[PDB]
């Protein structure tokens, strides 16, 4: 998992293709000098907080950062649940919608939501996803995070996001994090609804 | 003084649900009364543990302790390995008698019954009712309010101005309809038959029919295979009700007194 | 420093909203407000075992703990926090009692912890509405 | 066990019972005596299904076993019906005793404080330190006593001649062995009074005649040696034969033979320390 401060720059992250292939030494950057790059995954919004998580290698791997620190760590639980994917972290949520890139088919992109409300294990939300105007399999996570990381457990699967109309009944004040598998590329922005009632 | 007993668990919180072995799979639920091997445990108790441990006598799998399995709440009943987990405090409350059934392993939980699930789980202990048990003995649980006497095959007793004691071809008659239920003041149990508002006898011979404060209108059934039973009356206790001279005839006038375990002697109880 | 930082906090039930651990005669209780120093708790987190210690800052040099009674109580001589919602922790034990994960318990009649000690009881799963703490920062 | 007087005492330590000191309010561990202070009687309330413990305290009767606030300490407080005066009694049947726990919280239930002599609470756990002997009074006050035995008018006088003569009447307190008397209770539900001179030795009717008692004993059916002793205050009790459902005395004064004199209906002993 790769972040920044608060997660406000949100990085991009490249593969160098055909990296590793050559001369390596244990323990230390070999500086190959490829400068064709895979995209990996990341948002090029200026002003949208959100942290990669991407399976690496023991490859060579670029982070573009746009107009601090940036942390590494090796997630090694449940997190591993969303390989290849940018968390795009919602905090304005209080009909919302998210407009990012959308991803290729068969590629990921995660929202990080909290359901507005007080946390009593009682209460709950009917809330909506749909996306406006790309098919993908949606998939939920409650978020549990203890000292040693985030556990994810699942909630739902094979879900239909294009316009769909189910209605799924969320804990206030609870964590979630809605994995997209964009399956029908329809658009170059991915708009998802996230409606409350 | 439950020692090896043969008994049903109802739920204090749905009396209607029992403590039922699934056949098959090794899974414990809440089914409905089923009147059989699958709804029936033996609760012999270790001397050594002051605890009880739950085996069921599901003929096809004879060793079937009632278990606690890991970390876990669930209540899998599996293969008797006299483990500490599979040991169970027998916790009675006065009131009510119902009963807490609270795990050797770690006394802290106990049993509670889902009723949405159908299933068991461990808990800890609450003022609810889904932790009380009724724990009490199969022929008194499948004869206390049952709803068809049939001697050892296809034939069953009956009973309207005519009132006796016949044997004629199973018809889902009124006359041919028993309800028993029993007192436990008396502890005695009562055939009414389902045609009017009990048989009274040994008190001209036989001459059974159905009619008091009287103990001659009071049986107890004991059973004999545990799927066939004896009745003996409460008036000397040594009369059982019997056919007469083992005659297998639709027209023939059952009997009572004496024993000597005659297969005319037992009886199959009502099958609904 | 995300995840539950060093600092100062109250600790309440999910149960109610006005009641603050309270560490009375030896045992700890949820009581009403005092806008006192007894009901502000230090956690600290150690990293030589990864555990969190909470301490009473009215009464520095006592640690939270339990008892062989099964009660909650201060020593002077180990905790497993996890977050299951906005600032919403079940307190696990970082020692597995009899080879199962203990942790906070409060026992409350239709949603009153009222004159309830604090105790230590077995864990399953994080949708027990009674093991439920919330660590609000002060 | 509504309205039931018992005596609590711990299944550990059985020469401890539940004592309530006088003066002041608590409620602790104490020696085996015979004096009200460690009755308690129990009462069920259907509503609450759970149990109040009263304390036949004769000063303040309105006092029952509380657990004060979340402090572990339990005393005995002025009643008010409130969920902390409450208990759960279960029976384990399969070790005969007695499991108490709080209405106000099922998961804690009374633990006995050797050390302290005291009432704590505690986590439901498999020790002895948490189950109890709940059982009626007259049985634990005589279930192994040895003791006198005195008439009503007569204090200074107890039913027991000597070793030659096994017949028996009223002597004068002397602190002889002839005197002194022991008590045993529990299949027949019956108490026989063996005599503490006479080695194996019980009292016994002779109902060959019509009102003599004597010193028999050794009668496996015999339908005489057990008697049944029923309280009337509650340290008087009357004595009855198991085959009519009972010693008397007659008007006359030393020397006087007890006897079996007639059926219920004087006629009213006290059993105390030698």
């Amino acid at each position: 998992k790769i972040n920044a401060q608060n997660n406000l720059p949100s990085l991009k992250i490249y593969e160098a293709i055909g990296s590793g292939n050559r001369n390596f030494q244990s323990g230390n950057l070999c500086d190959d000098d490829i400068k064709a790059i895979n995209y990996i995954t990341g948002f090029d919004s200026p002003n949208a907080k959100s942290y990669l998580v991407v399976l690496l290698n023991k490859k060579n791997y670029y982070i573009r950062v746009p107009q601090n620190q940036i942390k590494f760590k090796r997630e090694e639980g449940d997190l591993r649940n969303l390989m290849n994917s940018s968390v795009n972290i919602i905090d304005n949520l209080n009909a919302h919608y998210y407009t990012r890139q959308s991803p290729d088919v068969h590629d990921y992109i995660s929202y990080e939501f909290t359901i507005p409300g007080n946390f009593n294990n009682k209460d709950t939300s009917n809330i909506r996803l749909y996306t406006s105007y790309n098919q993908g399999i949606g998939t939920l996570f409650r978020v549990t995070e203890t000292i040693d990381g985030y556990n994810l457990i699942n909630i739902q699967q094979n879900l239909n996001l294009l316009n769909s109309t189910k209605s799924i009944r969320l804990l206030n004040g609870a964590i979630y994090i809605l994995k997209v598998e964009v399956t029908e590329l329809n658009n170059y922005n991915i708009k998802l609804h996230i409606d409350i009632t | 003084s439950l020692n090896d007993k043969i008994v049903t668990i109802s739920c204090k919180a749905n009396t209607d649900l029992f403590f039922y072995q699934v056949p098959g799979n090794g899974n414990v639920s809440l089914f409905q009364q089923t009147r059989n091997y699958l709804e029936r445990w033996r609760i012999i108790y270790d001397s050594n543990k002051a605890a009880y441990k739950i085996k069921s006598m599901n003929i096809y799998n004879t060793n079937l302790v009632l278990t606690w399995n890991a970390p876990t709440h669930n209540i899998s009943a599996q293969q008797d390995s006299n483990a500490d987990n599979q040991y169970w405090l027998l916790l009675k409350d006065i009131g009510n008698n119902s009963f807490i059934i609270a795990s050797y392993k770690n006394p802290n939980l106990v049993l509670y019954a889902d009723t949405v699930a159908r299933n068991l789980k461990l808990s800890t202990l609450n003022n609810s009712s889904y932790i009380k048990f009724i724990i009490e003995d199969y022929v008194i649980s499948d004869f206390k309010n049952f709803t068809r006497i049939s001697p050892i095959g296809g034939k069953v007793v009956q009973q309207m101005t005519n009132l006796a004691v016949n044997l004629y071809i199973w018809n889902n008659d009124l006359n041919q309809k028993w309800t028993i239920i029993y007192n436990e003041e008396k502890a005695a149990y009562q055939f009414f038959n389902k045609i009017l508002s009990v048989l009274t006898w040994i008190f001209d011979g036989n001459t059974v029919r159905v009619s008091q404060n009287n103990d001659a209108q009071y049986w107890l059934i004991n059973p004999v295979n545990y799927d066939r039973y004896t009745i003996t009356n409460l008036r000397d206790k040594t009369k059982v009700l019997d056919l007469y001279g083992g005659q297998t005839a639709d027209g023939t006038t059952i009997q009572v007194f004496n024993s000597n375990g005659g297969d005319n002697q037992i009886w199959t109880m009502s099958n609904p | 420093r995300t995840f539950l930082p060093n600092g100062n906090y109250n600790i309440k039930s999910i149960f109610s909203g006005s009641l603050y651990l309270s560490p009375v005669s030896g045992s700890l209780t949820f009581s009403n407000e005092s806008s006192a120093n007894n009901q502000k708790w230090n956690v600290e987190y150690m990293a030589e075992n990864r555990c969190f210690k909470i301490s009473n800052v009215a009464e520095p040099n006592k640690y939270l703990s339990y008892d062989n009674f099964g009660f909650i109580s201060l020593d002077s001589l180990y905790w497993f926090p996890i977050k299951i919602a906005v600032n919403t922790y079940i307190m696990l034990s970082l020692n597995k009692v009899n080879e199962l994960d203990y942790a906070w318990d409060i026992y409350d009649t239709n949603e009153n912890i009222l004159s309830q000690p604090l105790l230590l009881l077995p864990n399953f799963d994080i949708y027990n509405s009674n093991q439920m703490f919330k660590l609000e920062k002060i």
